[PDB]
């Protein structure tokens, strides 16, 4: 089910369940990123899965998230998606990221 | 169950089936591990 | 694809891969069916034989509890001069959030309905006198009575079940008696055949009527007394899954929504701002 | 990067989904901090009258 | 292969070159009631092909501000050729559908609609504590449109509409979405012009743009009844 | 070495002995091993069939009784002026000393719990109300109800027990519900990714929130209730014995430690002083 | 069938729909150093997942006046993950290299990349006697560029180059090149930060052009270690 | 016969001419992870000899007024060689550890250390309510010392500490301790940084003492992790 | 135990196994009955 990505004030109804990526000038760019708990309010929440564990208390399991690019046919494009186990902060840079 | 009526009965907590594809794959053509869906 | 799981899939150690025309973590949505890339192609993994349960999932667990469908107080006193020593209740499922909101996980339901009575008394002190009530079963639409001491409390045909307030609760089962194969959590209908009915509800779907009273006369000095119902479906069946409920319910008659007046679950969004698609919450410093 | 021609839209969507894969486990039930109620719901007392 | 389809039924047929293969509803396929679950005991009237065929609804304008469109089953067909007839002239009526939607742009144009099948999708009103009147509901051929299809009209939600029966027609992509349901109530027939089995819902998730030509881009509807019968024959209502 | 054992071992008879390159009393402490020197090798015994039982020391009778592990009092009246009528108490087995030194003389422990809940009751005299009371198991930092008549009392999904005074103490068993394979009686870490966390306190242990109203209305007058809850593990294993607290506890939270002002159990000394090491204690005269 | 591939290796994985089938060097495939070939006598570590995994440089930019980049292995990875800390920590290493250039545009652009893994590729400095310095070869992560690609910057020529393992990045026909690199030295292991085994080459034979909204074409190296052994452990240099 | 000993990991070894046989915490030895007991998926990393080889920390001076020492385990090895690169990098990690303490003096000192591997050793401080801060827990390779050993620093007793995995160092008889550790957890891994499995604490029961000249005699400890392995990984804390 | 989880069953006082030497003699060489330990 479709996670709201977009939670940011300005943005309404449908527009918070799609992120906008646009052509960039620089290099490396981070485009966004995603808190995982599926126990506590964030993209997560709304969805089945978050929905569903938020009566419940313990979870364990592997998660899949899955991205459908909504361009023109005629846009390409090659994105990298990190996972990043816990311990310190959260990746700013591909590089780290990356690892 | 000592009641007459069956409905009467404790709980049924031993239906262990399941069927996912019902809800993650109802596509009339089943899909392949690693080949192009499309 | 039918088959009985008692336990989560367990995972298999995988290598490095490297083939042509093969592409497992590529997929696409549009065809509606969910992502089918396994762990074990996304990533190398281990071999875990994995031994976590998952009964409290199953739906008659998941449903199978005792929750609130109904509180009530009343004043047992002299009504000479309002519910006067007795009350009717439409039973119903709606009133109560928490139990609407798990029914309502699903379109079909079918179940037999177990139910369980509490009273209690306050002195409006001398003591708690132990009254005896009754509660009848009259189907829905049907007679019910106007009256603590009406002739119609005789029950000849309705079931009553009649309990002390020092005795446990009182409890029965209530089968499952709809006039289909299931109820309809939602009904995108009117259940009438001019147009002026009301939307969304099938009567067929509405278990009875529930008529409670305090048997012993007034006493004389006035009480307040409450009866809570509950109700745990049990030997569950239950058919297509649906979207939670995510704006606050506005009435028991519908499914008319508002949202609340700030994020989150707002008409307007449903999940807590963030300062931007880049910031972390909670992120670790 | 996101590469387009002139006549594309120079700003493209993607939409996230997320599922739990057949090897989850969830327990300890409780309710749901999604809904919770502060009064009677519109009509509720109707169903006593 | 999986992207080529023709749907042929009685006298119509259907085709499309861009196609994401098809979903079954729960994974069923329609059929005719059996003696095993049948309640009505007059003998049923089965057309096959005067009324298991494609009806061709008014298409709609997919604009930049479109909010979604939605057609009950079957309200928007009850008026509509020979199965509308039988269903005016029947008490009861039972049938799957076969649902082809159809929508092409250019490889230059972008933009997402979730096409889902709703059972029983039992509409709610916004911001009053009164129940949605007959005409609110009962649209017909036209249908209707989602006021917030953000809460799917019903205070849920849209980002967890995918667990009905769905397809999407993302531009890119393909361009028809095609889905078939099986008779879908807790009866085995029903009184069509009161209760509606399921809903057909049309709504961009991702708005439709461009920066090539603008052009006024359609979407159309495709609804062909399978394994129709009726029961209880009168006068026409 | 693993084996079973129902009575204590017996003795055997054994004789003089004057070998050379044996010396049975002779052991060497720094190896960490326990002497193994027997009474057979010591002394001349006779045999000896012991015949006394090891049960009573079994794990799961030493820690298998139910101990006072929560005891709160409060005031059962109009609120209008806390406690109002209703807690939460977030479960722990460190706040009664007894039950604590028993569980901390081992370092992991795996055992499902039964809970008992006693109620009493005082007047603030006219009689004592049969009042019904409704415990609410509420897992560890989830939602709890803020007022006795809250809402969220409709316990849709936590498990709620309603139970009357006069009724025996009410009684139900809490599974070992650990995220882990066994809780941890000691945990020499801090449970969050940053620094600023608590010490030795690792959430995966704390069983969960106890909610507990009174659910009649308030009287005319007032009430002073007290609630006992009582915990008895069973289905036991335990692993890693430990050295047995001596030093008074100070809090709930952790293992800070002071001593009594003078010996017995005073940091500087644990045993209480004799005025030498020549001089016995109690010495018969 | 031969234009789309997934490499998966560790926690990493790269999909690409526009390959070009691949490339093993000299059609040769990474393995472990055998007992009948070996020198060290220590038992090596061989950490597997930790080392054996994508690394992905920092990006450069296509321009239409680029003469080229070219990065050396192992030096542009001996201070990237636990790669580089087993780099570090130990006198000795060995390894083979999963490499993928990626690359992509539009259906209006045009421009060719050669992709080459030259084995051993010492350099040359232009008009001077003087050798290249320290600071000339090893640039690690960022890369270098060619000063005069048409000779390979040591003299030859890169009409010739292809005598090396390599592929192209056409832009009208592929997105994506991939080279599997084996060990390639006279030695079963050597120093890590004093020799570089194989140098990864990109260069831009035909310009980057096209009359369409200029947008900056990236040009990104994903480099996957492969059956690492370390050998020589002693503290970190 | 069991005063002699050589304990070889990797590319370290360790002899001892007086030891005093060998302890194996509650009769185990370390092994791998096994699959009925897994939880994390991915593959994880074994390193091997780069981490399963004795680490000596930094001595300390063992004084007629001393109170004891004591060092958590991993956190003392976090930031030591490939063991603590591989901690920085990994979310979680797993292993044994094999303890060798070291002392020797003179046939004319005297002196008794007891040398135990506390589990879980959850310290609590003095006369305060107050729980024990990061910085009071977290040593690292220093370790910390005793305030008052008598009560093992947690209200307990240092009398009774023989429950656990020991071995004593009395001058008179051997010059070195022993312990083999098994992992300890109630979890089959672990986040390295906020959790000590282990403690080894070395106590002066007997002070040291002698009439002849007075030399610094220094404590000394050498610990080698076992069967090391490490899931999550992802960039260094 | 009529209930049908069986973590509600009574306690269970029939696990008569133990090994002492786990904590008495977790020694790696077994040590004999008057042989010197060192
Ligand atoms: C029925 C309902 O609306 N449930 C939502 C629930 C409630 O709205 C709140 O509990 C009302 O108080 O919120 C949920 O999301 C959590 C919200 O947290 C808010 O910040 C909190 C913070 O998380 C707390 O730790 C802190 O003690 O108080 C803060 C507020 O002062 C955010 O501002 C808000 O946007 C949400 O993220 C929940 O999970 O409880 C979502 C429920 O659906």
């Amino acid at each position: 089910s479709m996670m709201e990505i977009n939670n940011t004030d300005g943005a309404n109804g449908m527009e918070r369940l799609r992120v906008d990526i646009s052509v960039q000038a620089d290099l490396d760019q981070l485009l966004f990123n995603i808190p995982l708990d599926i126990q506590l309010d964030g993209p997560l929440r709304n969805t089945l899965v978050g929905n569903i564990s938020r009566y419940y208390t313990h979870w364990s399991g592997s998660l899949e998230m899955t991205f459908m690019f909504c361009g023109s046919f005629m846009a390409t494009g090659k994105l990298i998606l990190c996972y990043t186990p816990p311990g310190g902060s959260c990746p700013t840079t591909r590089e780290t990221a990356m690892l | 169950n000592f009641y007459k009526d069956s409905y009467a009965a404790s709980a049924s907590k031993q239906d262990f089936s399941q069927d996912p594809s019902k809800f993650t794959e109802p596509v009339v053509e089943g899909l392949k591990a690693g080949a192009p869906v499309l | 694809v039918e088959s009985i799981i008692k336990t989560a899939t367990d995972t298999v150690k995988s290598e490095i891969n490297a083939e042509l025309g093969v592409v497992p973590s590529l997929n696409a949505v549009e065809t509606g069916a969910t992502s089918n890339t396994e762990p074990e192609e996304a990533i190398q993994t281990r071999t875990v034989i994995n031994q976590h349960g998952v009964s409290e999932t199953l739906v008659e667990n998941f449903l199978g509890r005792a929750a609130l469908v109904s509180k009530k107080s009343f004043e047992y006193k002299n009504h000479a001069s309002t519910h006067k020593n007795f009350f009717k209740w439409t039973i119903n499922t709606k009133s109560f959030v928490q139990l609407r909101r798990k029914l309502e996980l699903f379109t079909y339901l079918r179940f037999d309905a177990e139910i369980t009575i509490l009273t209690t008394v306050a002195v409006n002190y001398m003591g708690l006198p132990d009254l005896t009530l009754q509660a009848m079963f009259v189907p829905t639409g049907a007679l019910t009575p106007k009256e603590q001491d009406s002739f119609h409390w005789q029950s000849g045909s309705n079931a009553s079940v009649f309990f002390k307030i020092s005795d446990p609760p009182a409890r029965m089962t209530i089968p499952f008696m709809c006039i289909n194969s299931a109820y309809s959590v939602f009904y995108d209908g009117f259940a009438g055949f001019e147009k002026n009915g009301l939307y969304g509800i099938n009567p067929a779907d509405t278990i009875g009527n529930l008529c409670v009273r305090i048997v012993n006369e007034h006493q004389p000095v006035g009480f307040t007394v409450t009866v809570r119902v509950y109700m745990k479906p049990k030997h569950i069946k239950a058919w297509a899954p649906r979207p939670p409920r995510t704006m606050p319910y506005m009435s028991i008659a519908n499914a008319n929504y508002k949202g609340r007046d700030t994020a989150p679950n707002t008409l307007n969004a449903i999940i807590g701002n963030r300062a931007s698609v880049t910031t972390m919450p909670h992120n670790i410093v | 990067n996101l590469i387009v021609p002139s006549e594309s839209s120079d700003t493209c969507s993607l939409i996230g989904f997320i599922a739990a894969k057949d090897d989850f486990s969830l327990r300890l039930m409780r309710d749901s901090p999604d809904i919770g109620q502060s009064n009677h719901l519109h009509g509720a007392e109707a169903a006593y009258q | 292969s999986d992207r080529v389809l023709q749907l042929k039924l009685g006298n119509s047929a259907i085709v499309t070159q861009e196609a994401a293969n098809y979903c079954c509803a729960y994974g069923e396929w329609p059929n005719y009631l059996p003696d095993h679950e049948a309640v009505a005991i007059d003998k049923p009237t089965q057309p096959e092909t005067s009324t298991d065929r494609f009806y061709t609804l008014r298409s709609v304008k997919w604009e930049s501000n479109s909010t979604g469109w939605w057609w009950k089953l079957p309200d928007a067909l009850n008026n509509i050729g020979m199965f509308g007839q039988n269903v005016q002239y029947h008490y009861l009526y039972r049938s799957g559908f076969l649902i082809h939607v159809q929508c092409n742009a250019t490889k230059f144009h972008q933009g997402a609609l979730l096409v889902v099948a709703i059972p029983e999708h039992q509409r709610g009103a916004h911001d009053t504590t009164t129940s949605p009147g007959f005409n609110d509901i009962m649209k017909g051929e036209r249908g209707g449109t989602f006021n917030h299809p953000y809460v799917l009209d019903d205070g849920t939600s849209i980002a967890c509409a995918t667990i009905f029966p769905h397809q999407w027609i993302n531009l890119r992509t393909n361009n028809s979405a095609t889905i078939v349901l099986p008779w879908m109530n807790v009866a085995p027939m029903d009184f069509p012009l009161r209760h509606n089995q399921w809903t057909l819902a049309v709504i961009p998730v991702v708005p439709l743009g461009t920066r090539t030509m603008s052009s006024v881009v359609p979407i159309t509807v495709s609804i062909a009844p399978m394994c129709c019968e009726f029961n209880g024959l009168r006068h026409a209502i």
